[PDB]
């Protein structure tokens, strides 16, 4: 039994940092209290189009009855270059524009 | 254009079912959440579900759990909403409608269905009764008269009325039908007349009763009092 | 859960004039707050989203305020067009709950309503029920008093009202009283009368008939 995917929305709570593993950690707030549901987060490689790249690592995104106003942190890893970390699905999305150095 | 064509109306006794259908086109069905909105007396107009693009995330208004299954077919673009337990107060119009953004959890929508009357009601299919409003001294002003007919007692909706078989228009005002405590509904006709015309012309309400395939023609006698 | 609610529930303005109706949040929703549009027969069309945003194709004369609890729609110049029934829905999360609606209806002078009162007929009273009917016709505004009385008994409880909607020439409406009461009740008794308040009459307007002079 799976949970359904959160319709609230998120917010940043801290500018994203990258790791020693080359990934990177989006720290977030979440205003509903429609859980338990599922934390949507992902890259894309811009705004518009929204196209997939990279991969989310954190297993377990789910915000929790519990969870409140307690903060989550995900973990992304990104392409090489340009990108943007999405939090979320629909009108409410955030994003936040991520570099990933090297080649 | 995006195009959202409803299944045709539905009627429904108290403890049925039904399964509406919504069949899309004008737009690539498989990347938008789909939704059921509906609007009635009992409820106003009220969101009742959501499905996302993939079905894997679904979503009620609260008096629907465990009696409303939504679902979508994408290789056919059609969405539907399985209602069982059906109650009087789930009569409504039930409208398809298309969230405004791709890969959405309906949020907000900017095409809709035509929608589709769903009646939930265990009154019996019937005709109505229909009595002359006569006129009389108690109801001419001025040279003119008012008359008309009382459409009591029928089901389900609707009732057409019109007066001399379409030759008498203006003035004409037939009110909307009152769900009576009965169960069954119930409407007045009227008309403004000329009262020195009560003596030469003939005044006849036709009242169509289209879900029983019925009509009544009655001719409303001017009194003389 | 968020209560949405609307207000006024119903107002009357004309072409030119400047209307802004009010939807307010039982709790914060942020900006998360749309207004859509409906004809009577016709699915609602969406206007506006995010507080202000106007969805495409829509008339600038439409705009969006507020935030948190209250939000508002103006249109700065009415047109014919706008004359309708408008909703808010939050969608700050899912349930995507509505407001209950305010319609826009279109404001004209006053005008005294024409009353005329009805006996049951006979074949009706053979069927065992006895209906009496008041009608108002072509007045406005909508509001109007009208009042039952059996032998000076002030009736409660028996009757129903129905209203037209406004007319496409005069903007006027019409109403129609019923009162309906067994056979029975209705041989007890002499005098049936329906009095009329409306701003349009300088006093109370009352028709009234004995059972069985007609």
């Amino acid at each position: 039994v799976s949970y359904s995917l959160c319709t609230a929305a998120f917010t940043f709570t801290k500018i994203p940092a990258e790791t020693l593993h080359g990934t990177v950690t989006v720290e977030v707030q979440y205003a509903g209290t429609d859980g338990p549901c599922k934390v949507p987060a992902q890259m894309a490689v811009d705004m518009q189009t929204l196209t997939p790249v990279g991969r989310l690592i954190t297993a377990n995104p789910v915000i929790t009855e519990s969870t409140e106003n307690s903060k989550m942190m995900l973990e992304l890893d990104p392409p090489f270059g340009d990108s943007y970390i999405v939090i979320g699905v629909g009108e409410k999305k955030i994003t936040h524009h991520w570099h990933r150095s090297g080649s | 254009e995006v195009q959202l064509v409803q299944s045709g109306r539905g009627l429904v006794r108290p403890g049925g079912s039904l399964r509406l259908s919504c069949a899309a086109s004008g737009f690539t069905f498989s990347n938008y959440a789909m939704s059921w909105v509906r609007q009635g007396p009992g409820m106003g107009l009220e969101w009742v579900s959501t499905i996302t693009a993939d079905s894997d995330s679904k979503y009620y208004v609260d008096s629907v759990k465990g009696r409303f299954t939504i679902s979508r077919d994408n290789s056919k673009d059609t969405l539907f909403l399985h209602m069982t337990s059906l109650r009087a107060e789930d009569t409504a119009v039930y409208y398809c409608a298309k969230d405004r953004l791709s890969r959405g959890v309906g949020e907000l929508y900017d095409s809709w269905g035509q929608g589709t009357l769903v009646t939930v009601s265990s009154a019996s299919f019937k005709g109505p009764s229909v009595f002359p409003l006569a006129p009389s001294s108690k109801s001419t002003s001025g040279g003119t008269a008012a008359l008309g007919c009382l459409v009591k007692d029928y089901f389900p909706e609707p009732v057409t009325v019109s007066w001399n078989s379409g030759a008498l228009t203006s003035g004409v005002h037939t009110f909307p039908a009152v769900l009576q405590s009965s169960g069954l509904y119930s409407l007045s006709s009227v008309v403004t007349v000329p009262s020195s015309s009560l003596g030469t012309q003939t005044y006849i309400c036709n009242v169509n009763h289209k879900p029983s395939n019925t009509k009544v023609d009655k001719k409303v006698e001017p009194k003389s009092c | 859960d968020i209560v949405m609610t609307q207000s006024p529930s119903t107002l009357s303005a004309s072409v030119g004039d400047r209307v802004t109706i009010t939807c307010r949040a039982s709790q914060s929703i942020d900006v998360w707050l749309a207004w859509y549009q409906q004809k009577p027969g016709k699915a609602p069309k969406l206007l506006m989203y995010k507080t202000s945003t106007l969805q495409t194709g829509v008339p600038s004369r439409f705009s969006g305020s507020g935030s948190g609890t209250e939000f508002t729609l103006t249109i700065s110049s009415l047109q014919t067009d706008d004359f309708a029934t408008y909703y808010c829905q939050k969608y700050d999360s899912y349930p995507w709950t509505f407001g209950p609606g305010t319609k826009v209806e279109i404001k004209r002078t006053a005008a005294a309503p024409s009353v005329f009162i009805f006996p049951p007929s006979d074949e009706q009273l053979k069927s065992g029920t006895a209906s009496v009917v008041c009608l108002l016709n072509n007045f406005y505004p909508r509001e109007a008093k009208v009042q039952w009385k059996v032998d000076n008994a002030l009736q409660s409880g028996n009757s129903q009202e129905s209203v037209t909607e406004q007319d496409s020439k005069d903007s006027t409406y019409s109403l129609s009283s019923t009162l309906t009461l067994s056979k029975a009740d209705y041989e007890k008794h002499k005098v049936y009368a329906c009095e009329v308040t409306h701003q349009g009459l300088s006093s109370p307007v009352t028709k009234s008939f004995n059972r069985g002079e007609c």
